[PDB]
């Protein structure tokens, strides 16, 4: 029986590939960013629905989808009213700059909520829950080679004020670029395409 | 129906809920067990089965497997 | 006005290699110091490192129009 | 997938199923005897239902209980539809819910002997009681995995997936599945791809075949990035149809005439 | 039956009013997601030869910014509805400055009305829909995506964007039911917007042809 | 030596099981179970008792292994083979299904 | 504190804009029932 | 090479180890650690490898 069926498969497989190759075989990239084929019919707009190659791209896991509102607000809102905590993470001439100054306040508020818009978002976008998810740049190990090369110790008060953070997320933002063009509909592009990464 | 006798409406009742009964399907057999946790849902509750060990999740249904 | 990557693509730059070492195995002048070697490949390489080769790509895009990039001009990826 | 309180209990479920699952006399019938009893009041056969309710020939059609009973259905409802079906011409003359035999009387009123044959037969093989067509039987079997189960977003937050009742048919109608009420018409799909061009839309078209090939692909527990799947849906769904990946749906479009000898019928195309 | 007919002509009555808040029509908050108690409250619940009778139900709403116009949503009895029907509908139409429409059709009309229908196309536009496929609202189904009817402007600025002519876009005929739902004639581009799980949201186009 | 007792005994008491389970089908006591037929359920569940006692028995002659045993470390090292492997060639082999 | 007031504010005259589209589509129905009653 | 980082679990990977103690330290030699391009913990299989 086993024998039977590799004979058939043998036999099946090799037609149902070569239906599948000669159907796209002059699809492509051009370099208008899209994919069109021999007719020059755009049939995606970006390859993909994204613009990226398939060699780049591993697994990784979304930290704010399917926590609970609880938690989801004591990992991601950076309270800045225990000042011992501050202490202990922050270095003292940084404590009382985020206490005193409210704008760091406001900025900080403003990035929880966007956060949770993106959380939102997520949960629209992934029902199930599905954490398991594709994207090009791997932050964890990123994160870990830094500390791992820098010699960051993650005991002592570290020296990064959190705008530096917000501004250059914000930067980095700008920087990765898909959809190039000031057009409004380009802008609109490039927000829709890079915005699970982002 | 209603205007039927006691031993007719039991009768009556009692073939209905054998073809509900009938009309379900087998559960899918596993052993249950609360030692993996589904990613899925979050909970322990899940059964598995041996063949590579697949990952059946419970309530939430989470499906993996382990090599 | 040029919309297309500013990056150098690997078909690219192995067809810029491969023209550049066609050309020197037919005795053709360099353009860097050759430290020793001889095969056209390998000077060809160490051209593109140099960022020295005299040649343009022209990418069509699919319109009709094109754009001409300079091999000095664009980033190289390897 | 059911949308009322039925998708809890099984109670309210079954007769969701029953309803959309094609009912016949075959399925409730069980004997089926043609007598040619000349008198109507003279009943060659031991039956004390004709007398009290008031052609020399009838049929006597004899239903069976357990069937009855497991689709839930009535004589009266059957003698109705019975009589509407072939017009104002026959006249069934049904029996109480209370005997233990539950025995029709069909007459007709106005080469005859061979018509009750033929009718009896053409109703037997069909007649649709209750039910839709196509659909043969309906199994009830709950989701053990998370890509049937229901999920809801908690007010606390969790995802908390459910477990509720859902039917798996055997058949395709989908257009008069959606209609019927305690049916969520939201997540209700078909698993067919021809049939949902008809009812959904392209679009629709392309997400299912997609949802389709993901499913068989990632069976064998292998995996293939989504962008291949993707792209090969959009090109199965850039022309509006279904453009099919042999001969009959590549050579049809418009690439050109070098480009299709190549894949199949040269000469042909040539 | 009747309740289950109330039921049908309720639903039916539910879609069409989703529809035509769909297209840009401006309809009551309360019309657009009614119970059917108050259509059983209002009608009165008896279809079978009673008040609830077809062609009393129908409803004329006006667009949103373009208030002269408005569009009729006739219910003719005729299980097969023929051309007598239609002419007269067309020719009381003809009073108004009214141009669209939507009948609404127990069973297949004949042959020899479409016919008809689409000879008065470019003076009166009218279309068809079966009540079979009014009782759900496929807009709202899993698998659909939101779509968007572009306007000409925008149209032709995506067209200038990517230097691409109309005719390289993708292509969706008249006969989709999401086209006849949000009633898109042939040469006009339609928005799609589909939850991208690789790049979160994707938006591509299609032109009807 | 002892590994051989109890897969033994296991098969001993499937095989008992599935007796059993044929004299209640004569008999007239199995009932169908829900969307199949009292064939097909017999089948089913003599199936999965087959499959049971196979299980069992692997995995008995799986924990009965030595660390110095070559075929448990090909398979943890995943280079060639798998569990069901080793049970084949020591517990039992198992069911020859066609179709 | 303040900036809560006005957006409780604006959400109150979203409130009232939403009421008058109301009236709007009653004092439209008034006529359109018109129609639909000289209809049949 | 280099200065690899990277974390994978070994095949014979008791599920019952990580909720409870000796996580960091596992007495099968599981949960293959590598830091600095430095194998710490753990045995290589195909799972890592």
């Amino acid at each position: 029986e086993g024998l039977i069926d590799t004979a058939v498969k043998t036999a099946e497989t090799g037609y149902i590939q070569r239906r599948l190759i000669k159907s796209m075989e002059s699809v492509m990239v051009k370099y208008d960013a899209t994919v069109r084929n021999s007719i020059n019919q755009v049939v995606q707009l970006r390859y993909g629905e994204d613009g990226l190659a398939g060699e780049s791209v591993e697994f990784q896991n979304l930290a704010t989808l399917k926590p609970s509102n609880k938690a989801f607000e004591k990992k991601f809102r950076f309270d800045y009213t225990n000042e011992r905590a501050l202490r202990r993470t922050l270095q003292e001439d940084l404590v009382k700059d985020v206490l005193s100054n409210a704008h760091i306040q406001n900025e900080l508020e403003r990035e929880f909520e966007r956060m949770r818009e993106d959380r939102e978002v997520l949960r629209v976008i992934f029902p199930t829950g599905d954490s398991k998810v594709v994207l090009p740049c791997n932050l964890l190990r990123m994160i870990w080679n830094a500390q791992k090369i820098f010699h960051i110790n993650p005991r002592l008060p570290s020296d990064l004020h959190p705008i530096k953070v917000v501004e250059g997320v914000k930067e980095l933002s700008k920087k990765l670029v898909i959809v190039n063009g000031d057009d409004p509909l380009s802008r609109q592009a490039q927000e829709n395409a890079t915005l699970l990464f982002n | 129906e209603e205007m039927a006798s006691d031993e007719l409406k039991e009768m009556r009742k009692n073939l209905t809920k054998e073809a509900i009964r009938e009309h379900q399907m087998a559960k899918t057999g596993g052993t249950q067990t609360d030692l993996f946790t589904c990613g899925k849902c979050k909970k322990k509750n899940c059964t598995y089965t041996q063949v590579t060990t697949f990952v059946v999740c419970n309530e939430c249904g989470n499906r993996w497997k382990f090599c | 006005k040029r919309i297309t990557t500013p990056y150098m693509t690997k078909y690219e730059r192995a067809r810029v290699l491969g023209t550049r070492a066609l050309q020197i195995a037919m005795c053709a002048p360099v353009m860097v110091e050759l430290e020793g070697e001889t095969d056209p490949l390998l000077i060809a390489m160490k051209e593109l490192k140099a960022r020295k080769i005299p040649i343009i790509i022209r990418r069509y895009l699919p319109d009709g129009s094109y754009e001409d990039w300079g091999v000095d001009e664009l980033i190289i990826s390897d | 997938f059911l949308l009322g309180q039925s998708a809890r209990d099984a109670e309210r479920a079954k007769d969701i199923l029953c309803r959309l699952e094609h009912t016949t006399l075959r399925k409730v019938t069980a004997n089926t005897a043609i007598y040619y009893d000349p008198n109507p009041q003279s009943t060659v056969v031991a039956e004390d239902q004709e007398w009290v309710n008031v052609s020399p020939w009838l049929l006597r059609v004899e239903l069976d209980r357990k069937h009855m009973t497991d689709r839930k259905l009535t004589m009266e409802q059957i003698a109705e539809k019975i009589n509407a079906g072939f017009g104002d011409d026959l006249n069934c003359i049904f029996n109480d819910d209370n005997a233990e035999k539950l025995v029709l009387r069909i007459r007709i009123m106005n080469d005859d002997d061979v018509f009750l044959r033929c009718i009896e037969s053409n109703m037997l093989t069909d007649m649709t009681l209750q039910g839709i067509e196509q659909i043969s039987k309906v199994y009830m079997h709950l989701p053990q995995t998370d890509n049937k189960k229901k999920i809801i977003i908690t007010e606390d937050g969790e995802f908390k997936a459910l477990q509720e009742w859902i039917l798996e048919t055997d058949g395709v109608s989908l257009m008069r599945v959606l209609s019927e009420k305690d049916v969520d018409p939201v997540r209700t799909t078909s698993n067919d791809i021809v049939e949902i061009f008809t009812v959904l839309g392209i679009e629709a078209v392309r997400k299912a075949l997609e949802r389709e090939l993901y499913h068989v692909i990632s069976f064998d527990g292998s995996y293939v990035n989504y962008r291949h799947l993707a792209l090969l849906c959009d090109t199965m769904t850039c022309r509006g149809h279904l453009m099919a990946i042999t001969r009959h749906g590549v050579n049809r479009q418009d690439t050109g005439p070098l480009m299709k000898c190549s894949f199949e019928e040269t000469v042909d195309v040539l | 039956d009747d309740e289950e007919e109330t039921y049908r002509l309720w639903k039916i009555r539910k879609t069409i009013m989703q529809l035509c808040h769909d297209r840009g029509y401006l309809v009551t908050q309360d019309e657009l997601d009614q119970t059917l108690e108050e259509f059983k409250a209002q009608f009165g619940d008896k279809p079978s030869e009673g008040r609830p009778r077809r062609t009393d139900l129908t409803v004329l709403v006006a667009h949103n910014d373009d208030p002269t116009d408005q569009m009729f949503v006739f219910f003719p009895e005729e299980p097969k509805v023929g051309i007598k029907t239609i002419k007269v509908y067309c020719q009381r139409m003809q009073e108004e400055n009214i141009t669209r429409a939507l009948i609404v059709v127990q069973q297949g009309m004949t042959p020899s009305a479409k016919q008809s229908l689409v000879d008065m196309a470019p003076k009166y536009i009218l279309e068809q829909f079966l009540q079979q496929e009014l009782l759900i609202n496929i807009t709202e189904h899993e698998l659909v995506p939101e779509h968007v009817v572009m306007t000409k402007e925008e149209v032709t600025e995506l067209l200038a964007r990517y230097k691409l002519r109309e005719n390289q876009l993708p292509r969706i005929q008249a006969g989709d039911p999401v086209a006849r739902y949000f009633g898109i004639k042939r040469g006009q581009v339609v928005k799609i917007i589909r939850p991208s799980e690789t790049a979160g949201r994707y938006i591509t186009y299609r032109l009807v042809q | 030596s002892k590994t051989y007792q109890d897969i033994q005994n296991t098969i001993k008491k499937a095989k008992q099981d599935v007796i059993e389970v044929i004299e209640k089908a004569h008999n007239n006591e199995l009932e169908p179970t829900p969307g199949n037929t009292l064939r097909q359920t017999f089948e089913n569940q003599v199936n999965r008792i087959l499959n049971d006692a196979r299980d069992k028995t692997g995995s008995s002659a799986q924990k009965s292994l030595s660390e110095y045993n070559n075929f448990k470390s090909m398979v943890v090292s995943g280079a060639k083979g798998s569990k069901i492997n080793i049970s084949q060639v020591i517990a039992v082999v198992g069911q020859q299904n066609v179709e | 504190r303040q900036k809560l007031l006005k957006e409780q504010e604006e959400k109150r005259l979203r409130e009232k804009e939403e009421q008058k589209k109301l009236l709007e589509q009653r004092a439209q129905y008034v006529e359109k029932t018109k129609n639909i009653l000289m209809f049949t | 090479p280099g200065h690899i980082n990277c974390i994978r679990t070994h095949s014979t990977h008791p599920d019952d180890e990580d909720s409870g103690p000796y996580k960091h330290i596992s007495p099968g030699d599981t949960k293959v650690v590598v830091e600095n391009g430095e194998l710490i913990m753990g045995i290589l299989c195909k799972k890592s490898l």
